[PDB]
């Protein structure tokens, strides 16, 4: 009732050899390097027989077409760790029983899954555990005929890409797994069949289709967190409903804090503000370039300085559009881009500007506000006064520093990947965080000494007994606006950024968004106006280049 | 590029007097120049001897070579003076021998040189001068164009002649004065610099010598405190200076000199400000007043009068843009540098934070 | 008593006043009609004299047109190459104050002075690569306010202290002294007859002198206010004056008067520099304003604008050969026009 | 006082100034005209050049 | 253990070892997963998934090694082999195990 | 060209009143600041008054506050100045002076002796 | 530890009263070695450990229904042999 054929010299199963069994109910071809091929009709109506195992047998290396054929009995179908080049002609035994399973695995040389490779194998039901195999693609159809109800595609790692109409013969699948395959995406037709997906591993399925796609869907599992909210859009035990409960669309793993799922820019308020931050900060610190470059006067210290200010603040106007650019290219659909955007060298960019934008800005303003105490602390001794020669040696080492720093999370000493902003929110490591912590404690450190330096200028410049105490008391009315919109620059961001380089952290990352665009621009959007357009010496170039464009 | 090698040597003293011309840029940039006004009555003078104090010592090698040049020139400007007049006289004045009227040759020959003054110049008109008919026509010419000190100059040649000798900086200074129409009394505290110009010997318009002094880091306005009124002339001469269209930017210092002078007249009580000024039957002692102990409150409120006076003048026009600070003090005040110096210093600040924008 | 004289010098000056207006059948601006005016002068900065190191107060072309003298409170006289922009000399000076400078026709010598009363000659064609004051011209009683030289022997000199004065070089000693003015004398110029010599007073008036005759043939005094600049025309028959009343005016010695106002009621601004272009029909002026204006010396028109300048003009000078117009800002930057 | 020789002074300087010359300023004038016309054709502010004849180019 | 369906555990076991040149083959006293453990399927099917039917497998091993006795040269000198030091009711690793119904196999040296 | 001529002065008793006035030619007047300046015995140029190029503009030597008043007009192209409570050492030259040049603050120079802008003054007796 | 052998057993959920529902259920035998090198030859993928193992298949059936209208299949016999859910 059983062949158990193994470990003999069979090199040919013969065309029909079997006839003359009828009281077979399964088969194994296994532990046999002897044979090469099977002929067809081999299994040609042994109607009594259900069940066959190919197995263990690398020299087998060809399978003739309809060698499984015309047997209403057949039910489990395995054909694994064989040298099968070509996919085997299962669809002529034109079974009957009630759940067919095709087993196809570890088959290493079969290229490809034909068109209509499983037309008629069963006009019943069936399922294809296809583990392991070699299969560059599915052709267009290949799914055909049929009502499939399982696929499982998982670990042919070389699977790299469906036809995008290979379900569009079948009905289904009911089931689809396609963990570790590789694929760059799902077909486009069909998956609304889909009751559950599985997709662990499959790093290459950056971008599943369109949720409302996956109607049928009550479960999936993907290794991509953020790809669960698609699902979190809505419409052993048993679910008597079917399909009849879809309400609950079951998903895993869900995103972690650092990915909690959002419009990039997480409300339309700040979709619209960070347009208006754009034009206000590319606008403002562009002009400011364009002026202080051409005008025709020499290049004094402080001119050259307020140039780098505002290159500074004009990488942050770049790295907003790009963050307004990536959200209106995605609005309402980060979770397909997500993962390709945010881990790609883009958001890898976008992460290096925040920082050297940053630390550039943050830099310069200290150089700014060092040498402003400088040339008012040591102003009589008219020698000491900060040289160009100086102020390039330091602003160079300011742009050393400041690409330095924003260049380490390109070595990895922090992901720029970790957080849709491509902001460094990554400290898995001591390092990573002490990176972080030193950045951000910097960052106090400059607010400090940009306050002891006014401070000390004060002091210093406040007339002590010839007082003019109106214009005396003017300086601290002006002068405390440079120091108030360096704190609400700097002071938000570091008292939240500095908790969560504690591991303590104190908003939601979709609030976070907003610390991002009222308050990460605003030196990035003051400094063009208080360092220079308020400035009677850059009005009067503004006027001359007017002028040289005739604009009186 | 290319060049020729007149091209290029024409540009390697381009290079090297750039190279000088930088060196003196740190020079020119080190040193606060400061324009001093006054009323002659003012003591200014008096107020620059305050700075002399200062200037104790011989300034650099540099400035002394530039001194040596002029000693030089003096040497010669006034033995040639001479050479000249001992041929344009009537007198035929060749000399008691004919090698000193060969060796008036060999200098005039020998004075053309752009170099130090070699040994053969010195011999020469030491043994001229020793002829006493020389010190005659000295005092035959004492009304003709002649260096006065001359006879100063060709005694001191016996300690010129040699390398490496230095005067006395008052032998320069006095080399130097003639009816020369600027001083520069320089000076320096705490190792910064400030070539003074006191202006004297010049003509009574101010107009367009002026216009010379329009970058000067301040002006000093001396004033008299106790010759009141004068003190009404000096008060629109003040007033001319602040709203003068080419002064407009530069911030002007006040010391009132010869308070204590004012002060005594004040105790003699002529009181005389009373009818000179008015307001004064008005104006009192402002409680911005920090007196000296000891001082009668009516010599504060005249001080202090006069000062508010100036600060009136200072205040309704251009105080926007320059600020002005006066001072009270007597010739005897060994501080008047500190003050120069702390005022000096708030000038510089309070003008950069015009330009950084704080004011 | 002064009134007869008073009366006298009043009716001898009505006497000279009349006669003018008699001579006066029309003005310039009538007959100059018959003139097509200049075509609307543009010009550039072709150069830059950029390594000076404070504000340039006056400058003078050396004669061969290609040098160019310049001097600067900083108390250095820096002599240019026009072509190269070479320094061929920077000379430092016994004080810094400036006011004015010269350069020998021969370009042999250079002169100047200033507030420090001294006038200074010092000679180019050294023996040894140095330059040092070959004479120290002194006895004025005021700053030394322009020089020229008329020969390598013989300076002119103005001062605040009223007198224009000639000295012999080599004898130093005030040799010509032509008193006649009041108040400051501003500035010099010789015609091309270099014995005569007009001078801008400090009052309204300007005087021309004969070197030899040693008093002033006649007193121009169209002016309101001080003239601050003077120069003949080219061939030496009438000169331009500017003056603090913001006017420029041409004089013509054989009419004795005011031939052409030159003004704007938009220029407030005192004229500070006047020089001719070669054919004289270009008159150059410098103001407080940054910006030289040029006019049509026939027509009246402002005919051009200079404006590259970002203080106020200083001085201005033609080359002999008219090629280009140097102009000394109270920035360090002396600009070549052309 | 010295204001009297200064005074005569004055009046002999008026005295020369009534005694000399003038001439018709249309007479003026046409010379100013003629020199003008006797140079425009060289005067290089009035008549540019190319950078071959111009070393300022 | 029970002497009926012993469920499912590390026994011994004396398995035939070699290597791939081994003209010899080797054997040693050692431990394989055997036993009983739970199973079932399911009655109703397509409206409900397949029923996972988790089999005795290895949980963890250790390994135990010989010198090989006069095996080829350059082939390694030693033969390692895994020892089963628990086992449960699980899966069988596609990538890894093959799985199937009774070889009755002689782990002897044949 | 440039003409002033400064008019009624001569003898008047102490404590008086007189009106002294300048006729100004030759200039745009209205572009100009004018002063009053004296030459009493033993004294200086004393600078007097002035008035702006408006008239708006006034100030007076402090012995002089209210005791005399200034006034200009620029069509007339002439200067007034009104004098009353005349004490005797207000005996005087006094000149009429304008300012150096036009639109200006400034007005250096009218007090220094040889200036060109001042006229040949009228004499002021003030005694009895 | 306990092992009840695989029988028919009643459905929980679909065992209509009057009308059980019975399922092959139940604990089977199995035999877990290192692949020997003897199989290993025959091995194209090669294997490091192999499992004999054995699944409670329901030898027979029928199809039935209940309520809800889908076709049950009631077991009605049971025989530890193919394993069909086994790899993963
Ligand atoms: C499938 O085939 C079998 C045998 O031919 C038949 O009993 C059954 O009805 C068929 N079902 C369909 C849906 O064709
Ligand atoms: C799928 O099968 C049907 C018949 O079952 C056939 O008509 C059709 O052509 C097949 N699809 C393709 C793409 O050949
Ligand atoms: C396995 O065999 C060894 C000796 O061959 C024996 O000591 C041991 O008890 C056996 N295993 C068990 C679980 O008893
Ligand atoms: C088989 O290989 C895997 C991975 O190398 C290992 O974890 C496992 O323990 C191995 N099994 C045996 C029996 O050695
Ligand atoms: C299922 O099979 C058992 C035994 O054959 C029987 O007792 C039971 O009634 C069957 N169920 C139905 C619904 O027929």
């Amino acid at each position: 009732t059983r062949l158990s054929l193994a470990y003999l010299p069979v090199k040919v199963i013969p065309s029909q050899a079997f006839r003359g069994l009828n009281e077979v109910i399964k088969i194994e071809i296994s532990q046999i390097d002897s044979l090469e091929r099977i002929e067809a009709n081999a299994f040609d109506n042994l109607l009594n027989l259900s069940e066959i195992l190919i197995q263990n047998t690398k020299n087998l290396r060809y399978i003739e077409p309809g060698a499984f054929i015309n047997l209403p009995r057949l039910k489990y179908l395995s054909i694994c760790n064989t040298g099968i080049r070509k996919f085997p002609d299962v669809t002529k035994v034109f079974s009957s029983e009630s759940n067919f399973i095709l087993e196809i695995c570890d088959n290493l040389h079969i290229t490809t899954i034909p068109g209509n490779a499983f037309q008629g194998m069963n006009n019943e039901s069936v399922t294809l555990k296809l583990y392991g195999n070699g299969f560059e693609e599915v052709q267009s159809h290949a799914f055909n005929g049929t009502t499939l109800t399982s696929l499982e595609l998982k670990e042919n790692v070389h699977l790299e890409k469906m036809h995008n109409g290979a379900f569009r013969g079948a009905t289904g699948p009911k089931t689809l797994d396609i963990s570790s395959t590789k694929l760059q995406a799902l077909p486009s037709y069909g998956l609304e069949s889909i009751q559950r997906l599985i997709a662990t591993s499959s790093y290459s399925l950056k971008k599943l289709p369109s949720r409302e796609t996956f109607v049928n869907l009550l479960e999936a599992t993907l290794t991509y967190p953020i790809h669960c909210c698609a699902f979190r859009n809505l419409p052993g035990w048993d679910y008597e409903y079917g399909f009849c409960l879809p309400k609950t669309p079951r998903c895993a793993p869900e995103p972690d804090a650092f990915n909690p799922c959002e419009d990039i820019m997480g409300y339309d308020f700040l979709r619209v503000l960070i347009w208006l931050i754009n034009i206000l900060a590319i606008m403002g610190n562009m002009t400011v370039l364009f002026v202080l470059l051409t005008s025709r006067y020499k290049l004094t210290v402080p001119r050259f300085l307020m140039c780098n200010l505002s290159f500074a603040d004009f990488c942050m106007g770049l790295y907003l559009l790009l963050i307004a650019s990536v959200d209106s290219q995605t609005k309402g659909q980060y979770y397909n881009h997500a993962i390709d955007w945010q881990t790609g060298s883009g958001c890898s960019t976008a992460g290096f500007f925040t920082v050297f934008a940053s630390e550039l800005s943050v830099y310069t303003l200290t150089v700014i506000t060092l040498e402003r105490w400088h040339t008012i602390t040591y102003a009589i001794h008219l020698d000491q006064k900060l040289r160009l020669r100086h102020a390039i040696l330091i602003m160079l080492g300011g742009w050393l520093f400041s690409s330095l720093i924003a260049m380490l999370p390109l070595v990895g000493v922090s992901n720029y990947m970790k957080v849709s902003i491509c902001f460094p929110m990554d400290v898995e490591t001591t390092l990573s965080q002490v990176y972080i912590l030193t950045i951000l404690i910097l960052n106090v450190v400059a607010f400090f000494i940009i306050c002891a330096c006014y401070i000390k200028i004060y002091f210093a410049v406040r007339n002590p007994e010839l007082m003019a105490t109106n214009k005396d008391t003017k300086i601290a009315k002006k002068m405390a606006i440079l120091i108030f919109t360096d704190f609400t620059c700097m002071a938000p961001i570091s008292f939240f950024a500095i908790s969560a380089a504690f591991k303590v952290p104190l908003i939601t990352v979709t609030n976070s968004k907003v610390l991002l665009v009222l308050f990460y621009p605003i030196n990035s959007c003051a400094n063009p106006f208080l360092y220079a357009i308020f400035t009677k010496t850059f009005q009067r170039d503004f006027f001359l280049l007017l002028s040289k464009f005739g604009c009186c | 590029c290319t060049l020729s090698a007149e091209d290029k040597a024409a540009v390697e003293r381009s290079k090297m007097i750039e190279k000088q011309l930088q060196k003196d840029k740190q020079v020119y940039r080190a040193t606060h120049r400061l324009l001093l006004l006054g009323a002659d009555n003012s003591g200014k003078s008096t107020i620059v001897k305050q700075m002399r104090i200062y200037h104790v010592n011989g300034y650099s090698e540099e400035e002394c070579k530039q001194y040596k040049a002029v000693v030089y020139s003096n040497t010669i400007q006034s033995i040639i003076a001479i050479i000249r007049a001992m041929g344009r006289l009537k007198i035929d004045f060749g000399d008691s021998a004919r090698a000193d009227d060969a060796r008036q040759l060999f200098v005039l020959a020998g004075a053309a040189e752009e170099g130090f003054m070699t040994a053969e110049l010195a011999g020469v008109i030491k043994r001229l001068w020793k002829d006493s008919g020389v010190q005659a026509c000295f005092n035959r010419s004492r009304e003709y164009q002649l260096n006065d000190s001359a006879a100063y100059y060709l005694n001191d040649l016996d300690r010129i002649a040699q390398p490496n000798y230095i005067p006395t900086q008052q032998d320069v200074l006095r080399t130097r004065v003639k009816t020369s129409g600027i001083f520069e009394t320089k000076f320096q505290v705490d190792k910064v610099n400030f070539h003074m110009f006191d202006v004297g010997a010049q003509r009574d318009e101010r107009r367009k010598w002026i216009q010379c002094f329009n970058d000067v880091t301040a002006i000093i306005f001396v004033v008299d405190s106790s010759d009141y009124n004068r003190l009404q002339e000096a008060l629109n001469d003040f007033k001319s200076i602040w709203n003068n269209r080419w002064l407009r930017t530069i911030s002007v210092i006040l010391f009132l000199n010869k308070q204590d002078l004012l002060a005594e007249k004040v105790l003699a009580g002529k009181s005389k400000i009373e009818d000179y000024f008015p307001e004064f039957a008005r104006y009192t002692t402002p409680e911005d007043a920090t007196p000296e102990p000891g001082e009668d409150p009516r010599v504060t409120r005249a001080k202090y009068f006069i000062r508010d006076e100036f600060l009136r003048i200072s205040t309704a026009s251009g105080d926007g843009r320059h600020y002005c600070y006066p001072h009270f003090t007597c010739s005897v005040d060994t501080e008047n540098a500190r003050r120069i110096f702390n005022d000096c210093r708030d000038i510089i600040q309070r003008m950069h934070l015009r330009q950084y924008e704080l004011l | 008593e002064l009134d007869q004289l008073r009366q006298e010098a009043e009716q001898l000056k009505n006497q000279i006043r009349d006669a003018r207006k008699a001579c006066a059948d029309a003005t310039l601006s009538q007959i100059t009609n018959n003139i097509d005016p200049v075509g609307r002068i543009q010009m550039r900065t072709r150069r830059t004299l950029r390594g000076h190191l404070a504000k340039i107060y006056a400058m003078h072309w050396g004669t061969d047109s290609r040098l160019l003298v310049s001097a600067s409170q900083d108390g250095k006289l820096i002599i240019w190459d026009s072509y190269t922009t070479n320094k061929v000399h920077a000379i430092p000076l016994r004080s810094s104050w400036v006011m004015t400078c010269a350069y020998a026709p021969s370009g042999n010598y250079v002169a100047c002075g200033g507030l420090d009363n001294i006038c200074s000659i010092y000679n180019l064609k050294t023996r040894e690569g140095n330059v040092r004051v070959s004479r120290e011209l002194a006895g004025h009683t005021g700053y030394l306010s322009c020089c020229r030289f008329l020969d390598d022997n013989q300076i002119v000199t103005s001062s605040g202290d009223t007198t224009c004065a000639l000295w012999d070089i080599e004898t130093g000693q005030q040799t010509t002294t032509f008193t006649g003015h009041t108040g400051d004398v501003m500035s010099l110029s010789l015609a091309p007859d270099t014995r005569l010599f007009v001078s801008g007073a400090c009052d309204a008036s300007a005087k021309l002198w004969d070197v030899r005759e040693g008093m002033c043939r006649q007193t121009f005094t169209g002016h309101e206010s001080d003239i601050n600049a003077i120069c003949f025309f080219p061939n030496g028959n009438a000169f331009a004056t500017g003056s603090d009343d913001a006017t420029c005016r041409l004089f013509d010695l054989r009419a004795d008067q005011e031939l052409m106002t030159y003004s704007h009621d938009n220029i407030i601004c005192g004229i500070t520099s006047v020089s001719f272009s070669k054919s004289g029909r270009l008159l150059l002026a410098g103001y407080d304003d940054f910006n030289c204006n040029v006019w049509d010396a026939l027509k009246a028109d402002r005919a051009g604008v200079l404006a590259g300048h970002d203080n106020r003009v200083s001085c201005l000078g033609v080359t002999d050969d008219g090629m280009a117009v140097a102009t000394g800002s109270w920035d360090s930057f002396l600009k070549i026009w052309n | 006082t010295a204001s009297i020789a200064q005074a005569r002074k004055l009046v002999e300087q008026l005295k020369m100034e009534a005694n000399i010359d003038r001439i018709k300023v249309s007479k003026a004038a046409a010379d100013l005209m003629a020199y003008c016309e006797a140079h425009a054709k060289e005067d290089p502010l009035l008549t540019p050049v190319p950078a071959s004849e111009n070393p300022f180019r | 253990k029970e002497p009926l369906r012993p469920r499912c555990r590390p026994i011994n076991a004396t398995l035939a070892v070699e290597k791939e040149g081994c003209p010899v083959c080797i054997t040693v006293n050692t431990t394989i997963c055997a036993g009983y453990c739970p199973t079932m399927t399911r009655v109703l099917q397509g409206v409900l998934p397949a029923l996972p039917q988790v089999v005795c497998n290895y949980r963890d091993v250790r390994f135990e090694s010989i010198r090989l006795p006069g095996c080829p040269r350059g082939v390694n000198p030693v033969v390692s082999y895994a020892v089963a030091l628990s086992c449960q009711c699980a899966l069988c690793r596609r990538s890894t195990t093959d799985c199937g119904g009774p070889k009755d196999h002689p782990l002897t040296c044949d | 060209q440039v003409q002033l001529q400064e008019s009624g002065g001569g003898l008047v008793q102490p404590g008086g009143s007189l009106r002294l006035s300048c006729a100004a030619s030759g200039f745009t007047f209205s572009n100009y600041k004018m002063n009053w300046v004296r030459q009493a015995p033993g004294k200086g140029l004393e600078w007097v008054s002035d008035i702006s190029q408006s008239g708006a503009s006034i100030s007076y030597t402090g012995s002089v506050k209210g005791r005399f008043t200034i006034s200009r007009d620029n069509a007339k192209n002439t200067l007034y100045l009104q004098m009353n409570s005349l004490k005797p050492e207000d005996t005087a030259v006094y000149y009429c002076a304008r300012c150096p040049a036009p639109f200006t603050r400034d007005c250096f120079d009218v007090t220094s002796t040889t200036y060109a802008y001042r006229g040949q003054g009228t004499q002021v007796t003030v005694s009895s | 530890q306990d092992c009840p052998e695989c029988t028919l057993q009643e459905n929980p959920f679909f065992s209509q009263p009057g009308a059980p529902i019975l399922q092959c259920m139940g604990c089977c035998f199995s035999r877990a070695y290192p692949t020997p090198l003897r199989s290993k030859k025959t091995m194209l993928v090669q294997k490091n450990v192999t499992s004999e193992s054995t699944c409670c298949v329901a030898k027979s059936y029928n199809r039935v229904t209940v309520m809800g209208g889908f076709k049950v299949e009631n077991h009605t016999a049971c025989h530890c042999s193919t394993c069909y859910y086994h790899k993963s």
